[PDB]
Formats: C-alpha cells, sequence, structure tokens
RNA sequence: GGUACCUACCAAUCGUAGCGUGUCGACCAGCUGCGAAACACGCAGCUGGCACUGGCGCUGUAGGUAC
C-alpha cells in the first residue's frame, strides 16, 4: 500500500541544474520526515537530505550544503529535490525515502524509492554501436556453444539487453557496462546455449538506449 | 560532517550455515539511534533493524543488532542462501546522518573452472574502423583469476577493458568478459589472436585462439 | 499602661528593621512521556538555576493614630 515512485533523473551538465521528484502513495508525506539518500555507482550509501514534519526544517549534507534544496507539495502529496551547480561527484542513483513512525522503527528508514539515476557530465547522449560475437566455429565446448552482442560507444547509463524478446533467459550474462578510454560506455551480454540445436534456433539480442532513444535488434548466426 | 560510522569488515565469504558478524563504529556517542539495512544488488535498501537492537517487522530472526558503547554490531546466526547481500549501518542521533561503507556478504563454494571463449570482431565494427575480440570466462569460482591477450605472441598490454558480473543467484559463479580493441589496419597486420587464462581450477594455463 | 493598627528603621546581602522561609505560579537551562512529531510548535511530569512574584512565620525599636 506504501510506496514512493520518484522521477526526473537524467543527464545534465557540470554547473548544470536539476529537480527530482518523489510522489508518496498509501501515506501522507506531512506526517513523516522525509529523507534523499544518494548511492554512486559501485559505491557506499550516501544521505544527502532531509525534511522534518510539522515544522518544515531541513538538513542537508555537507556535500550538498548550499546546493541542494529539499522541499515538498502536501496538495500533491510528492517531496522535491533541487540540484544547482551539479559536480560530477553528483552522478549517482538517487533513492527517496519515508522515515517511520516514531513508535514503530524509530527513525529507522522503513520503505524506499526503487531509484532514479542522475549523470552529471559534460559528454553528450549517443546510442549504442550493437555488434555480434558469433559462435565458436571451431568445435563448441562440450554441447554448449556461447554467442552474444557487443554493445559499445553509449553514454549515458543505461540500457537494457534481452534475448529473443524475453523468450531466452537461460545461461544470459549481461556485463557491467565500463567507461572506455573514448569516455563512452562498452558492455557485451553473452549466452550459452546447445550447440546442436544452434542452427535451427535463432538468437536475437533486443539492446535499449532510452537516453538517445535507439532500440536495435541485432541477429548472431555461426558465420 | 560530524559523526562517522566506520564499518567493518568491506566482505566476506561465508558459507550457508555460518554465523556471520559485522560492526560500525561511531567515531562519537549517538546513543542507540542506530540502523541496519540490507540492499541486494541493483535494489533499494530494506530496513533489517533500527534502534541498535530492535528487529523490524516482517525481518526474519536470525538478524541480531547489539550495541557496547559506540560499537555496533549486526549479527547473521545461520547465515542463509537469500542473505547474500550488501549490509549498510546508519547513525541517526544528529544531522547530517552517516552510513557506513558497507560490507558485501558473498556466498562461498566449491572452486569452478572458467569456461573460455574467444569470439574475433564482426564484419561490421572491421568496416567501422575498429575491431573488438572478447574473451569470456563463464561461470567459475573464485572470482579471482588472470587473462592476458597475444596476438603473434606479443603479450598485449594496456589496451584490454575487463568486466566481471554479479555472484550468480543460482549456481553463485562468477562470469568475467575481456575486450581486446585494436584499429582495423592494426588488426589486419596479425594473424593469430589468442587469450590465455589461469585459475585456480585449472591446473595448466588454457589457451583459447583464433586465425584471422 | 494594655490591645490593635499606620509610618520609618544606613550600605552590602534576593527580601526584611532583623531572623527564618525559595512558592499556586512567572523566568532561564536540561531531561523524560505523549501529540502521525530528532528541530520548531502543543499538553503533562521531573531535575537544577533564579528570585519576576516581595508572600508567609517570628521578633522588634522610634514616632504617631484609635479603643
Ligand atoms: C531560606 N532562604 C535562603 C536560601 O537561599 C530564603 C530566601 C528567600 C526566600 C523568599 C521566599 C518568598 C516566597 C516563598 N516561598 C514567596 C511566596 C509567595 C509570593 C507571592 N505572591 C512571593 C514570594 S522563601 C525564601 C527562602
Ligand atoms: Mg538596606
Ligand atoms: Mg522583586
Amino acid at each position: 500500500e506504501v510506496q514512493l515512485v520518484e522521477s526526473g533523473g537524467g543527464l545534465v551538465q557540470p554547473g548544470g541544474s536539476l529537480r527530482l521528484s518523489c510522489a508518496a502513495s498509501g501515506f501522507y508525506i506531512s506526517y513523516s520526515s522525509i529523507h534523499w539518500v544518494r548511492q554512486a555507482p559501485g559505491k557506499g550509501l550516501e544521505w544527502v537530505a532531509s525534511i522534518s514534519p510539522y515544522s518544515g526544517s531541513t538538513y542537508y549534507a555537507d556535500s550538498v550544503k548550499g546546493r541542494f534544496t529539499i522541499s515538498a507539495d502536501t496538495s500533491k502529496n510528492t517531496a522535491y529535490l533541487q540540484m544547482n551547480s551539479l559536480r560530477a561527484e553528483d552522478t549517482a542513483v538517487y533513492y527517496c525515502a519515508r522515515q517511520g513512525y516514531r513508535r514503530r522503527s524509530g527513525r529507522g528508514f522503513d520503505y524506499w524509492g526503487q531509484g532514479t539515476l542522475v549523470t552529471v557530465s559534460s559528454a553528450s547522449t549517443k546510442g549504442p554501436s550493437v555488434f555480434p560475437l558469433a559462435p565458436s566455429s571451431k568445435s563448441t565446448s562440450g554441447g554448449t556453444a556461447a554467442l552474444g552482442c557487443l554493445v559499445k560507444d553509449y553514454f549515458p547509463e543505461p540500457v537494457t539487453v534481452s534475448w529473443n524478446s524475453g523468450a531466452l533467459t537461460s545461461g544470459v550474462h549481461t556485463f557491467p557496462a565500463v567507461l572506455q578510454s573514448s569516455g563512452l560506455y562498452s558492455l557485451s551480454s553473452v549466452v550459452t546455449v546447445p550447440s546442436s540445436s544452434l542452427g535451427t534456433q535463432t538468437y536475437l539480442c533486443n539492446v535499449n538506449h532510452k537516453p538517445s532513444n535507439t532500440k536495435v535488434d541485432k541477429k548472431v548466426e555461426p558465420k | 560532517s560530524d559523526i562517522q560510522m566506520t564499518q567493518s569488515p568491506s566482505s566476506l565469504s561465508a558459507s550457508v550455515g555460518d554465523r556471520v558478524t559485522i560492526t560500525c563504529r561511531a567515531s562519537q556517542s549517538v546513543s542507540s539511534a542506530v540502523a541496519w539495512y540490507q540492499q541486494k544488488p541493483g535494489k533499494a535498501p530494506k530496513l533489517l533493524i533500527y534502534s541498535a537492537s530492535s528487529l523490524y517487522s516482517g525481518v526474519p530472526s536470525r538478524f541480531s543488532g547489539s550495541r557496547s558503547g559506540t560499537d555496533f554490531t549486526l549479527t547473521i546466526s545461520s547465515l542463509q542462501p537469500e542473505d547474500f547481500a550488501t549490509y549498510y549501518c546508519q547513525q541517526s542521533y544528529s544531522f547530517p546522518s552517516t552510513f557506513g561503507q558497507g560490507t558485501k556478504v558473498e556466498i562461498k563454494r566449491t572452486v569452478a573452472a572458467p569456461s573460455v571463449f574467444i569470439f574475433p570482431p564482426s564484419d561490421e565494427q572491421l568496416k567501422s574502423g575498429t575491431a573488438s575480440v572478447v574473451c569470456l570466462l563463464n561461470n567459475f569460482y573464485p572470482r579471482e583469476a588472470k587473462v592476458q591477450w597475444k596476438v603473434d605472441n606479443a603479450l598485449q598490454s594496456g589496451n584490454s577493458q575487463e568486466s566481471v558480473t554479479e555472484q550468480d543467484s543460482k549456481d553463485s559463479t562468477y562470469s568475467l568478459s575481456s575486450t581486446l580493441t585494436l584499429s582495423k589496419a592494426d588488426y589486419e597486420k596479425h594473424k593469430v589472436y589468442a587469450c590465455e587464462v589461469t585459475h585456480q581450477g585449472l591446473s595448466s594455463p588454457v589457451t583459447k585462439s583464433f586465425n584471422r
């Protein structure tokens, strides 16, 4: 019943501004202190900001003190985090959280907020080039061949990769993206499949990069 | 910042049924206003413990929280498979709130030799002026492995990127990918491309190669 | 003479002529329970201060008023 759904993430340039929204359902925000936490990619949780009930007092972390502003609209039951003069240390998944009730889970954050990614970079949005990683023609490693797709030179995160439009999920490994020397992301999504059934079965990788609004469907095939 | 929460260990590998203990030290007193959260990869945290010893409704009883002065301890008695994850501590005694560094609890299992595969570049990429050769180490444990590239026989260096997946939820293994990037001409100039993998599960380094 | 009362009784020290007494409450700080409640606001309680409130008990001296 209690849900916290946020929005507003995306890519913004250094020094730019951007606002995140956090809509709440199943409870009235005016009766709970609401917090903004963040997690940089592959980093620990970082408390960012908080707003208290009935007084409206606002508290901020040192890293963002003076640049961020937390607010709330009761008529819309939504919290807001304005972020100004953004630096490259502000890129992270931002979580909206609701502090529990005092007499049950005192000061503990029950019910967090999925999350929303904020990227701060001067690089420009670009869709990936999708290439095939064809099955090994030499032998096939004991009845199980390996194929894949290479999603290269895209920015910003994220992308989503499926196989056969969701029909294939067993033995799939979509690797985390890595920043190449060029400043763009690249990854590969591989799958292991029975080699005897290779020729008969069709394998397609579906890559979606919503930032650039690009969708690619790539065949593989043994050649 | 005001109070610092130093968490230890930064990670560990535990068998199922093992007891694990994680400790957060507050730079100064924080009373009992400490909480513990569990976070799975690609997911939001979940409240495990609040008020330095109380259990959150719905949390199993194998999770316990204790306090001794400025030291707080999360204890998982008899670690279970669904408990592998990153645990964080929080101090809410005074603003700004502080989180611990986190402790990544991964499951330990028997060693599994990797499955090594090599993938040459596609004709499209070559036409684009670049060539990416991929080496894939599939389903191995432990996470530690060594991969080296060799064209002709020149041990390559400084032109390969490495990525690795999170522990598999089904078999607890890892998968790794090395990617060697060259130019079109550079790739045409050499014949054999090979990937050499050394791992605890391989008595001898295994090589996988092809000819352009 | 008696009783009652009015006024006055250096400075310092809360106050008083002096001695004693620190409150139904005010104020300053801190703590706790509770109000959907970390601060702020509200209600109730506690601890320490303070003496705004100059009350209460006792004991006067001088002058004066009235029975
Ligand atoms: C023993 N000590 C010295 C210790 O420091 C003291 C000193 C002064 C003092 C002052 C006191 C005054 C009151 C009391 N109760 C009082 C009562 C009601 C009203 C009204 N309306 C106004 C005031 S009592 C007391 C005790
Ligand atoms: Mg005097
Ligand atoms: Mg006075």
